[PDB]
């Protein structure tokens, strides 16, 4: 049949539609109004933990304190987006960049990100100060630009906390908050069921590529798994016996891979609706759900 | 001078598919086809001189002593000025209305020189001619020797100047009288047809708007297609004649024509192109009346590469990875070690043992001729497992084994896998583990330095003896059998047996008439690191790697094939040294015999992207993660377009992004919100309205920051005017529901493919 | 015939395959067609 | 393609290839087989459905001449600066040195050269009946056949 | 006459005539089956 060509248009539409979901993750930026943070000590809170610490020279820092300890943790492999064709001649096969380094002898090719790291740098740093109008009204069109520590002690008395004791303990509750932001850089361990899910999306990213280098060494019961050594050593009424074994171990394996980026893609796209409406009710509002 | 191109927006020159007619269609073909803008070659004819009264010499070029290659076929663009003004070429300032000449050919086999004029352009031996006569209604082909005639400049002679036709319409284009013979006889005045082994005749009809035609060849004779077949106001060319020709024709001469026109009534002749075929690749897409409207040459451009690439013509504004369609013509690069010669000599000496007691030979690190081998024997029989009796001479092997004894070629089928009686049993079976080939042979007279001996022999029987009857000892494939030490005793007669107490063997023997016959059984071994026995060459300059570093060779490395690009690297110590592998066993790299490393490539390696914008029909190329001073040495892996940009280093050059080098693309200062271009770590693609491509950024903006103030109360932003604003949304409910008849599918009420359908 | 038994019962098992993912998520969606009705055509919604 | 078949159905075009050749030396024309026949002399070509067919001329058909000698070539070549370059058959085609070999071979081992080109000749006489080689080639289209 | 998919659609006759060519089974058919009443029904879908 025609089997190349479709191969190419489900590969195409699926990242197509993995750069509509981004795109609408990310495009409450323009719309969300926002408030200036000070550096560090927000009334009596400390928020140095997550926010980005700035700089003299013009290096201009994407990272905050606690997504820097988060990414030191991870085990992932550079991919070499400028010029990682020539990096992978300069050095011989170091087996731990070996499905980077395969891209150009199996044929396939990893696609930088629709965003690089200081958008998705500007896209929290939005989430953290956000205005979101004050909790006593209905609406979402009004904008009260209320300090952070004062909005705090609005959701302690919305849960049933009282003034009187939220004015007697203005103290302790800023040190018991301060001291559980402190102890989430003790969590990055593998005994945290959380943090295990973050590694788990890279080994399946990297799995499903070493799946679609490793059919090409099969021989699938060939003489060989190479086609210039079935062209050398048969003839013409048996060569065509045993090129037909290949070809029909390999269309095997693309059918099998681009089955499974859908399913994957799916997924994500599911799964990144559920990221607006965590950040909707989580993160700009507080929620009544248990 | 009138240049006119390949246009494949209107399919021209294209030859229609043999077969059936599609509709409502486009796909992929690989044939003979043109190159996309190919410009071909212009003939241009006239009118020979011609006076008030009289008609006076011919008026020609230097058309018959060139000597164009055949090589594939060529088709031909006749017509293409009829009706408009032109200069009468024998005198430029004479306008005209232009007519149409069809072109005369002579195609050939041998070439050689006319002498005693001892210029160039002579076919010597059967050719082929082609004919247009009668005023252009009549086409004659025949395939005769041409003798040249002894008269005043006919061509066996010292006054020749060059091969010229005429025709004198004032006399055979009368309308109505057309004579059908008049170029035919005009042709005879210059040879003698000796010897003609056919001759056709096909009708045309005169009329004068726009023609194709071509000519190619096969094993099924020479093929001509015509635009005038079935439809005259196409393009396409069809089938219409196959002439016998089987032989290969190599060259071919375009007949000079010059009409003798009365001096009143000159007139004027379209000059018609040439263009060679190809073996390309194109992308066809055939209308409702079954013609094709359009092709793709799908190695021109990277378009082209996108549209042959996804298979369609329509192709939706975006950013696509593409495949390559190029040809790229591969060289060699060949480095085998020296050794000494492989020694056969204790085969061709002495008599040969019986089977049960063969003789096995095993050869590492040598040089073989299994051609002076086996030209000493008359063979009947040569049966191959794994590999060819082709390939077994010229193949390079880490081991070779070769079992021989005598036998009867009249039982040669005991020999065979799985057979019944007592030679497998008892005497030798064939191990099928490793490529293998079988040789029954028969030792001619003239050979004397084998001997014969007086006797076949074989085993019938090895047993030990047990509590109830015997216990066969069968044998091992590969192995000698058991009862080896018991039967060299010898046999003196039929069923003759031998008894060590614990084993029993029998003989069988049989007396030798005629000549001596008998069995080799050959082993070979492939594997890596280094193959050593590898056959008997001559040596060569030209294979080697310092001249041809990065294009694409069909390497053979002390064993070791395929293709790839070979590059200059610096790297791997350890002392495997030879050849480089992967984790998934790919050649990465190679030590090469002077003292040098090299990469190894694939010979598709580069990544290309092409973006394309369907508003402006514009296209630009990425190559990704690519140094913009590699794409300019590795310049032969890409398209036709792309290999002339980069070699003539003059357009807006390549340009070094953070995501690779990009091709038709210019540096911009400008900074975006929306992308529909997008090219990735945040960098989108603007479309020419500019001339070429840009680069711009994505920053969103936010919008202004209300910052608390100073006193007791705090700031609230509240709205002062209002729309409605109306958000759409699209929830599918449900699919298309769909029954498959599965019997029907699969078998098509077919009996014999339903019971093979209960295996599953 | 059994080359082209083998190539005919692949597509076969692809089509009846995809149609079954086809009609969980289109069984997944009207559940939440019914809910986008039941709260934002017969109600005011109070999330954003 | 089956020999049954092959008398009982409608194709768009028939090609028979022919020859003398004795069938002692049978496995010579055999698929990827070794010696000079499928380099200097007979390629078959194996893209379309074909037959091979190997026959005796008997003797009551009268009409059928014999020739004198069985031939084949052993060798065609150019020279070069080192050594020999062989010229080997390509499937269905006939050999480049066919125009040397029209001169004739009188005895074995008998080469001739036309400077370019250098070719060798094997010769050995009929014994008994002769016989013949054939290769039917079909080619099945859509189209009216 | 063939299809997009080569099909024989259709034929034209040597007298004068016109054919449209079928499969041996063509035409779809579906059984409706009560189960309480253990009785069966035929529709032929699409056919006039
Ligand atoms: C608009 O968005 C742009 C893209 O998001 C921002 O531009 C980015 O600025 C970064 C530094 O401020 C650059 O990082 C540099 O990347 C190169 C990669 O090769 C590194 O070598 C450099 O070290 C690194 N710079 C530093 C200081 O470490 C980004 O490359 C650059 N993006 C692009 C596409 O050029 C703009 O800052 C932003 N502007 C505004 C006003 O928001
Ligand atoms: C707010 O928190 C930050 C980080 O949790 C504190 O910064 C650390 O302070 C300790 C003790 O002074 C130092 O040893 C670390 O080097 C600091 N780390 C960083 C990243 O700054 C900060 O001191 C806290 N603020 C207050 C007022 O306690
Ligand atoms: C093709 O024509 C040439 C004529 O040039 C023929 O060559 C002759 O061959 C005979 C036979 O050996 C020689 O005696 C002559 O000397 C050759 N002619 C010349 C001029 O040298 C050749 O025979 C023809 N081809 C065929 C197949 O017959
Ligand atoms: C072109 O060739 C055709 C066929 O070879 C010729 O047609 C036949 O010619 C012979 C010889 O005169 C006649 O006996 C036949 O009666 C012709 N056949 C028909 C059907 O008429 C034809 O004459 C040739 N034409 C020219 C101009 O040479
Ligand atoms: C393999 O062996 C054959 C012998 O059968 C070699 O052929 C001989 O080569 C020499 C040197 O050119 C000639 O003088 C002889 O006339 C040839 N003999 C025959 C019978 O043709 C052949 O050269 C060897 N192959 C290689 C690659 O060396
Ligand atoms: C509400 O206050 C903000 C200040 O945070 C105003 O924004 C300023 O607007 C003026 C005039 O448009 C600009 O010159 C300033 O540069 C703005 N400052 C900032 C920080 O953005 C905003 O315009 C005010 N709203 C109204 C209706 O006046
Ligand atoms: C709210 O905004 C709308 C649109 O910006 C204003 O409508 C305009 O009113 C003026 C005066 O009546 C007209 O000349 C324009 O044509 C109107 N524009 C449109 C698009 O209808 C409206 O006046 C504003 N309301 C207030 C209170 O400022
Ligand atoms: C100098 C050593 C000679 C050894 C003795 C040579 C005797 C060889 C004759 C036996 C041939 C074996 C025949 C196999 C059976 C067959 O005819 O099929
Ligand atoms: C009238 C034309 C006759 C042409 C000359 C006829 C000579 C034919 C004899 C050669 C037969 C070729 C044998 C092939 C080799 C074989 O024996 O295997
Ligand atoms: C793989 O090889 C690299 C060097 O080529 C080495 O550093 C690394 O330790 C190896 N991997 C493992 C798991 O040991
Ligand atoms: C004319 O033909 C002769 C003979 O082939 C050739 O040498 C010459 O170059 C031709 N003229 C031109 C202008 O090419
Ligand atoms: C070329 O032909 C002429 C005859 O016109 C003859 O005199 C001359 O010798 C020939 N050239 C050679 C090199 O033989
Ligand atoms: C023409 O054919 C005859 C046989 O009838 C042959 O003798 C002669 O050599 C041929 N002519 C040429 C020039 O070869
Ligand atoms: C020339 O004129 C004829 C009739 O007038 C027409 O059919 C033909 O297409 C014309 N050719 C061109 C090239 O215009
Ligand atoms: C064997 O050699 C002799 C040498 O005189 C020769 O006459 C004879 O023909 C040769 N046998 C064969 C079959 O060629
Ligand atoms: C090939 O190598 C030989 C051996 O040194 C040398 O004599 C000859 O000139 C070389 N030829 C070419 C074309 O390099
Ligand atoms: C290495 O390869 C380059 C081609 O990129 C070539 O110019 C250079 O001469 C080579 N160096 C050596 C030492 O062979
Ligand atoms: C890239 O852009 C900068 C500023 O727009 C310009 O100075 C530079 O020349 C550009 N680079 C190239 C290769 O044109
Ligand atoms: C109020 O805030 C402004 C902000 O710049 C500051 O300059 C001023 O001193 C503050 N006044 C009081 C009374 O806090
Ligand atoms: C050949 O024909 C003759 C005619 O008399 C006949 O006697 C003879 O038997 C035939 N040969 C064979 C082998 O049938």
């Amino acid at each position: 049949g025609q089997f190349c060509s479709k191969i190419n248009q489900a590969l195409h539409g699926a990242n197509l539609r993995q750069d509509e979901s981004i795109a609408n993750l990310f495009s409450s930026i323009k719309t969300q109004n926002t408030q200036p943070l000070q550096a560090g000590l927000n009334g009596d809170f400390n928020l140095t933990m997550l926010q980005i610490p700035q700089v003299t020279t013009g290096e201009r820092k994407y990272r905050s304190t606690i997504e820097d300890l988060l990414f030191n943790k991870v085990t992932i492999a550079d991919p070499g987006y400028m010029q990682g064709y020539d990096e992978c001649m300069q050095q011989g096969p170091q087996s731990a960049r070996d499905l980077i380094c395969a891209q150009y002898v199996a044929g396939y090719k990893v696609l930088p990100p629709l965003y690089d790291p200081y958008m998705e740098a500007a896209y929290t740093s939005s989430l953290l100060g956000s205005i979101a109008g004050a909790s006593w009204t209905a609406g979402l069109s009004s904008f009260a630009a209320i300090p952070f520590a004062q909005s705090i002690f609005y959701r302690l008395n919305g849960v049933g906390i009282t003034q009187q004791v939220l004015s007697e303990n203005q103290k302790i509750i800023a040190n018991k908050f301060n001291q559980a932001l402190g102890a989430m850089q003790t969590g990055f361990t593998t005994t945290n069921l959380a943090f295990n899910k973050v590694q788990d999306a890279v080994n399946a990213n990297a799995m499903a590529l070493s799946k679609l280098a490793a059919e090409l060494s099969n021989t699938f019961g060939a003489i060989s798994s190479s086609i210039s050594d079935i062209l050398a050593r048969l003839d013409t009424v048996e060569q065509e016996a045993q090129i037909d074994r290949l070809i029909n171990g390999r269309l095997t394996s693309l059918n099998a891979f681009v089955a499974q980026q859908l399913v994957r893609t799916e997924a994500a796209a599911r799964s990144a609706q559920l990221a607006q409406d965590k950040v909707n009710e989580c993160v700009k509002s507080q929620s009544k759900r248990n | 001078t009138w240049p006119m191109p390949i246009d494949t927006s209107k399919a021209e020159g294209v030859i229609y598919p043999n077969g059936k007619s599609y509709s409502n269609i486009t796909l992929t073909y690989t044939g003979l086809y043109p190159k996309a803008n190919d410009l071909g070659k212009q003939y241009l004819f006239s009118d020979g001189h011609s006076a008030p009264g009289r008609l006076n010499n011919l008026f020609v070029s230097n058309y018959s002593s060139q000597v164009e290659s055949f090589d594939d076929g060529f088709v031909v663009r006749i017509g293409a000025a009829a009706n408009k003004t032109g200069t009468t070429v024998i005198s430029q300032s004479t306008f005209k209305p232009i007519k149409k000449i069809y072109p005369a050919f002579l195609l050939g086999h041998s070439v050689g020189n006319y002498t005693p004029s001892n210029r160039t352009g002579r076919y010597l031996n059967h050719t082929l001619v082609i004919l247009p006569d009668g005023c252009g209604t009549i086409l004659h082909a025949f395939y005769c020797v041409l003798h040249p005639r002894t008269q005043q400049n006919c061509a066996g002679e010292t006054n020749f100047k060059s091969l010229s036709l005429w025709d004198t319409p004032a006399s055979d284009c009368v309308s109505g009288s057309y004579n059908q013979e008049a170029t035919l006889g005009a042709f005879k005045v210059y040879f003698d047809l000796i010897n003609c082994t056919f001759r056709y005749n096909y009708t045309i009809t005169e009329d004068e708007n726009a023609e194709w035609f071509g000519i190619t060849q096969d094993t099924q004779g020479v093929h001509l297609y015509s635009s005038r077949k079935e439809n005259v106001f196409r393009n396409n060319m069809f089938h219409f004649a196959t002439l016998p020709v089987y032989q290969k024709i190599l060259y071919y001469t375009v007949i000079p024509r010059s009409i003798r026109s009365p001096f009143n009534d000159r007139k004027a002749w379209a000059a018609f192109y040439i263009y060679k075929l190809h073996p390309l690749t194109y992308l066809l897409n055939f209308d409702v009346e079954g013609y094709i409207t359009k092709a793709v040459d799908c190695g021109y451009d990277d378009l082209a590469q996108l549209q042959c690439s996804y298979e369609s013509f329509e192709v939706e504004t975006g950013v696509y990875s593409v495949s390559s369609f190029e040809a790229s013509p591969r060289g060699e690069f060949i480095e085998q070690a020296t050794t000494q010669e492989c020694d056969f000599t204790p085969m061709l000496t002495g008599t040969p043992p019986p089977i049960y007691n063969f003789k096995r030979l095993v050869f590492t690190n040598c040089n073989y001729n299994l051609t002076k081998l086996l030209s000493l024997f008359q063979v009947s029989e040569f049966s191959c497992h794994q590999v060819s009796p082709s390939s077994l001479a010229t193949g390079c092997y880490s081991s070779l084994t070769v079992d021989y004894f005598a036998y009867s070629t009249d039982m040669s089928s005991a020999l065979q896998p799985g057979a019944a009686g007592a030679i497998v049993q008892f005497n030798y079976k064939q191990d099928f583990s490793n490529p293998t080939c079988r040789v029954l042979a028969t030792v001619p007279q003239n050979l004397t330095t084998i001997t014969k001996p007086s006797n076949y022999a074989y085993l019938t029987e090895c047993y030990k003896t047990s509590a109830y009857g015997k216990n066969y000892l069968y044998n091992a494939p590969g192995a000698y059998t058991p009862c080896l030490s018991l039967a060299s005793r010898g046999f003196s007669t039929k069923y003759q047996s031998h008894s060590d107490g614990e084993l029993t063997t029998t003989g069988y023997i049989y007396p030798v008439t005629g000549n001596l016959q008998m069995a080799f059984i050959i082993s070979v071994q492939y594997g890596t690191d280094t193959n050593s026995v590898c056959p008997m060459q001559a040596l060569r300059n030209d294979t080697s790697i310092e001249d041809k570093l990065d294009v694409c060779v069909e390497y053979s490395l002390h064993g070791i094939t395929g293709r790839g690009v070979f590059h200059n690297c610096t790297s791997v110590g350890l002392r495997n040294q030879r050849f480089v592998y992967d984790t998934f066993d790919n050649l990465v790299g190679y030590h090469s015999d002077n003292g040098n490393y090299y990469c190894v490539r694939p010979c598709v390696s580069v990544p290309v992207s092409v973006i394309y914008d369907k508003a402006s029909n514009s296209h630009a190329t990425l190559f990704g993660s690519v140094a913009c001073s590699h794409v300019t040495t590795m310049m032969s892996q890409f398209s036709r377009m792309t290999k002339t940009n980069l070699l003539a280093r003059t357009t807006p050059g390549p340009l070094q992004t953070t995501v690779g080098c990009a091709m038709g693309f210019i540096n911009s200062s400008m900074v975006v919100d929306e992308c529909q271009l997008p090219l990735g770590q945040s960098l989108c693609a603007i479309p020419p309205t500019s001339d070429v491509f840009q680069i711009a950024t994505l920053n969103f903006t936010s919008p202004l920051t209300l910052a608390p103030i100073n006193s007791t109360g705090f700031v609230v932003a509240v709205p002062t005017n209002f729309t409605f604003g109306v958000t759409q949304e699209f929830i599918e409910t449900t699919i298309q529901k769909i029954t498959v008849d599965c019997k029907q599918y699969v078998c098509n009420g077919f009996k014999k493919c339903e019971d093979l359908l209960k295996e599953y």
